[PDB]
């Protein structure tokens, strides 16, 4: 349209990096339930005080 | 004269010939953990928490009930003593329920000021936790006999200073209990003064029961006047 290219003659032409993320391709939600790994020598039979 | 220099962590001190390892190590400004012991009581040893690795010996002894021979090296912090003070205070922290939101000695129990400093980090038990029942004795001693880590400290007090022969030990092995077999009440002079001696919050005060936690008070010393001895 004719109001479009006047934005494209002024200050270059971007058309994609809008100042809103309000449109699509903003991350909406995330589904899965989380579970945390328990790693750093939390286990037994060697993990043992007076060493740490 | 009448002394032995014992190198407590390689440092000389002269005790009487016939004192204890506990009083020797407490003389030089140290604390070994104390469960089955009291100065104002007799001496037993059935908690087995004080365990020091004595030098020139493969074994470990307990500092409650043994004399001190010619001058040893009482190696307090070792790489084996901490394999013992971790060791004993992992068992007795298992067969015990999850109280202290509601345990009325919740700011001063000796499973709570030993368990940060000494001992382990997590648990591996992982199910069990026997649960005995309680009773009532008098209208002064709020009574949860579940917790009751059987340190035999209230028990000897019946044979000690308060001469009322009332309590005993009922049971064998894992299942023993502390309370009176029959439902005889226990009340005389000094009868409310057991709830200081019980080192965990298994015994507590009946009127005080659910009021406030002990980190909010302001301790100010004074004297009571209801008798002539002060
Ligand atoms: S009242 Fe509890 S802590 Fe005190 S001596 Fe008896 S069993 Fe041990
Ligand atoms: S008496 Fe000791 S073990 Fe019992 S709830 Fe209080 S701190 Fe925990
Ligand atoms: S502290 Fe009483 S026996 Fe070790």
């Amino acid at each position: 349209r004719f109001i479009q290219w006047l934005r494209n003659w002024a200050s270059g032409r971007d058309l994609q990096a809008k100042l809103q993320l309000r449109y699509q391709e903003i991350s909406k939600r995330t589904q899965p339930p989380p579970k945390l790994p328990v790693g750093p020598s939390h286990k037994l039979s060697n993990n043992y005080y007076c060493t740490r | 004269s009448n002394l032995i220099e014992v190198f407590v962590d390689g440092q000389s001190v002269m005790v009487e010939p016939g004192t204890t390892v506990l009083q020797a190590c407490e003389k030089v400004g140290m604390q070994i953990p104390r469960f089955c012991y009291h100065e104002r009581l007799s001496v037993a040893g059935n908690c087995r928490m004080c365990l020091v690795e004595i030098e020139k010996a493969p074994k470990v002894v307990a500092a409650c009930a043994m004399p001190v021979m010619k001058g040893w090296n009482i190696l307090t912090n070792s790489e084996k003593t901490k394999k013992a003070r971790e060791g004993v205070m992992e068992f007795l922290l298992a067969n015990h329920p999850l109280d202290c939101p509601i345990c009325d000695q919740g700011g001063e129990c000796d499973l709570q000021d030993q368990s940060m400093m000494f001992g382990s980090d997590r648990s591996r038990f992982l199910e069990g936790k026997r649960a005995v029942e309680d009773k009532n004795i008098g209208p002064l001693v709020k009574t949860i006999m579940t917790r009751c880590i059987q340190c035999t400290r209230c028990i000897r007090f019946a044979s000690e200073i308060a001469g009322v022969d009332d309590l005993g030990t009922t049971g064998r092995g894992n299942d023993m209990q502390v309370g009176t077999y029959i439902e005889k009440m226990f009340m005389s002079e000094l009868s409310g003064n057991i709830i200081d001696i019980c080192p965990v919050g298994a015994l507590t005060s009946k009127p005080y029961a659910f009021t406030a936690r002990p980190w909010e008070t302001r301790k100010t010393e004074s004297i009571d006047v209801m008798d002539a001895v002060g």
